[PDB]
């Protein structure tokens, strides 16, 4: 369908976003990253000169020992299961809807060899599931716009869609697990993205008391807010077409 | 300049409640781990809470279930609600930014 | 809506019934695994006096808190993952929707910078799979019109020829995208043959779960790219498999709808 | 019963290269963290060196860059492989299970 000359010019032009891209972000991340890197040996040392009888092979050997211990599966943390019918639930969910936060992760040879079949018939399985979720979003905007009466309409889907999807949970994600409005805001975006970079999880947290009706009401969230930013990403990718036409053409 | 102001200690009942905290200025708090110490007078210095910069809390075994460390990176201040206090809680409690050597003043709570 | 809400309700099933093969896979092994941590940790404890059991908790979380908010608690560093090299390779993550989450952004600029990137970024990295996607099925459909050539002097049914080929379509692409780079994965990262499928299927897949990422363990020069550029590749081929998937469970819905 | 036997020791020049080894047994070698232990005839117990579960590897200053431990866990075998050695290397070497307190036998490395 496409010819090798337009699909080498679009690798042309994702490699120059990917390069672009890794700039902007070593020069925001990097000069953070040397201060934090500082910090922490300071409290290493800081730690070794109140422990005497801790030598520092000692405290680097635990440290791997606990940061190996809990990538394997097993939390260093406490004597608070992350493998119950609960968050195990939660776990096949990032699965099929591919968001895969990786904060619970199979550490059986058994549970490796499920995971790649439940990915396998449940990503498509969900995909049915999630483009139905889509058309019901979209038969309830044009239910809306029919009152109200194509530029405005589509603005309108996606302000008020930024405010029900991604402003509204945020506010209490906010008042909730405790972070900050960039940082509530962010994780809606990587959430349903599908991205799931796992550092920002909702109902990880171990201190606090969650609500009944708070763990299953953000996996609904998830539900509705993925099939709303499919809607939008995809306008993004036709508006990209659009601009390509234009741009070819002149 | 590192600076960590407390209040809330003082002469309590036996049984009754009481809440310390802690402002904090002159370091980036949002990314800190802070905790609270407590000196008896027959003993030495005995980390009390220390909660994270990702807000994951641990206590001491002799406090658990009874005191509650939390903290609120809008004001940078820690607190520590002690509840049910017994007399052996009676201690100089220092505030404390964990292993980077920066405490409090001490405020007394008398438990008796 | 009578469609969609009885596609919920198989959703939920799938769930909960994964939920619990998950739980009695896990479960066992990791009250196992939390027993031996606690063993170390007593005995840890044990030979160092001077330190008690909440400073060696506070330090347990303080390091794996650390960890997860971007700075390495492990060497002095004078190892930064946030060079050009692995900056790129972070930026990839991104737009392919992979995320392991491995290196990510801990200054506040870099998450709104991270927003506004995965916003345009990811559909500009669709219209790529989608020409990548059309380049292979080329491939395959130059490669098919000879073997579909010989099947036709056999005198094998037209639909049936439809049905041979998606079946060596399915077989040729899991030898070339997920057999051959796991075997060079196992050869290389020391990973099982196991872990290497099921690290080629979750990153594939785009679920990256972070928990296997190559080219992470503290290299080849040809490695980090040769890896990025099977990403790309086996992305479209991955996708293509998917909808294969998602096709024949909407084929299969129509025939148990009129039966 | 948890059994750890070494080999690889003994009389060696300064300079000249030496590999020490440990056939594990009795215990789950793979999820296990390996350590090498060194008791000098005027000082105490010293870590040396420590392989993780994830194969990731710990050394003492004053062995880093010169010692190598590896772990074989095909055959449950720890390795520690010592370069350059010095006459400061002199000591009994011994396998660990890290914080486990499984321990070896002790093989006399001299090193004159
Ligand atoms: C734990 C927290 C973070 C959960 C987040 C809450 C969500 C589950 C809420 C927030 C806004 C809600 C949406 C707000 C508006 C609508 C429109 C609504 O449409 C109608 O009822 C039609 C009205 C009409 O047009 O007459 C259907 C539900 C829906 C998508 C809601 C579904 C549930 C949402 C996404
Ligand atoms: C979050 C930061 C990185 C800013 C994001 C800015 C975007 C709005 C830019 C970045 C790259 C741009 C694209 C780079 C290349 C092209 C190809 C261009 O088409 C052609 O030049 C025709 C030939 C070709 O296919 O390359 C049309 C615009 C478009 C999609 C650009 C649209 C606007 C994009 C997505
Ligand atoms: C670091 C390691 C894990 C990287 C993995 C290696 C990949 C980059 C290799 C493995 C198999 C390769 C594929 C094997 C076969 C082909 C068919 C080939 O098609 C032709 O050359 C047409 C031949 C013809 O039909 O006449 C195009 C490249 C491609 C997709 C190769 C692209 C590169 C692949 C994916
Ligand atoms: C990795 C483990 C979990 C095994 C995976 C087995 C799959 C091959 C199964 C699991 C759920 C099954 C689906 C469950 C429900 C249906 C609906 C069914 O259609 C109807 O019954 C019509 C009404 C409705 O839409 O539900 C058609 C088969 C299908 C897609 C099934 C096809 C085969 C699936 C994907
Ligand atoms: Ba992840
Ligand atoms: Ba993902
Ligand atoms: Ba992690
Ligand atoms: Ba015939």
């Amino acid at each position: 369908v496409m010819k090798w000359k337009t699909v080498v010019a679009i690798f042309v032009v994702v490699v120059v976003y990917l390069v672009t891209g890794g700039l902007v972000f070593r020069a925001l991340e990097q000069p953070f990253e040397s201060s934090q890197k500082n910090t922490i040996a300071l409290e290493k040392a800081e730690f070794l000169r109140d422990h005497v009888c801790v030598s520092p092979q000692e405290l680097e050997t635990l440290i791997q020992h606990a940061l190996d211990a809990d990538n394997a599966g097993v939390s260093p943390i406490g004597n608070s299961s992350h493998w119950d019918l609960g968050s195990a639930f939660f776990f096949a969910g990032t699965v099929i809807t591919t968001i895969g936060y990786g904060n619970i992760a199979p550490s059986t040879e058994g549970g490796k060899i499920f995971c790649i079949l439940y990915a396998i018939f449940g990503i498509p399985l969900f995909g049915f599931l999630l483009a139905g979720i889509g058309d019901q979003l979209g038969t309830i905007f044009g239910k809306s716009i029919a009152r109200v009466e194509r530029v405005i309409s589509t603005i309108l889907f996606i302000l008020a869609g930024c405010i029900v999807f991604v402003t509204i949970p945020a506010v209490i994600f906010k008042y909730i697990e405790g972070w900050t409005a960039l940082e509530s805001i962010y994780f809606v975006v990587v959430t349903l993205t599908t991205v799931g970079f796992g550092d920002f999880v909702a109902g990880g947290n171990a201190g606090i008391n969650y609500r009944e009706w708070y763990k299953p009401l953000v996996w609904f969230w998830i539900l509705v807010g993925l099939a709303y930013f499919a809607a939008v990403l995809s306008m993004i990718g036709d508006w990209l077409r659009v601009l390509s036409k234009k741009t070819k053409e002149e | 300049q590192v600076q960590l102001v407390e209040s809330g200690g003082g002469l309590v009942q036996p049984g009754r409640s009481l809440r310390l905290s802690c402002a904090a200025s002159g370091y980036i708090f949002s990314s800190a781990t802070m905790a609270w110490y407590r000196q008896a007078p027959g003993k030495q210095r005995e980390l009390v809470a220390s909660i994270t910069r990702a807000s994951n809390t641990v206590y001491a075994d002799s406090v658990k279930g009874r005191f509650t460390i939390s903290r609120d990176n809008g004001k940078n201040t820690v607190y520590l609600q002690m509840n049910s206090l017994k007399p052996e809680d009676t201690a100089v409690y220092y505030c404390n930014v964990w292993s980077r050597g920066y405490w409090g003043q001490g405020t007394q709570v008398t438990v008796s």
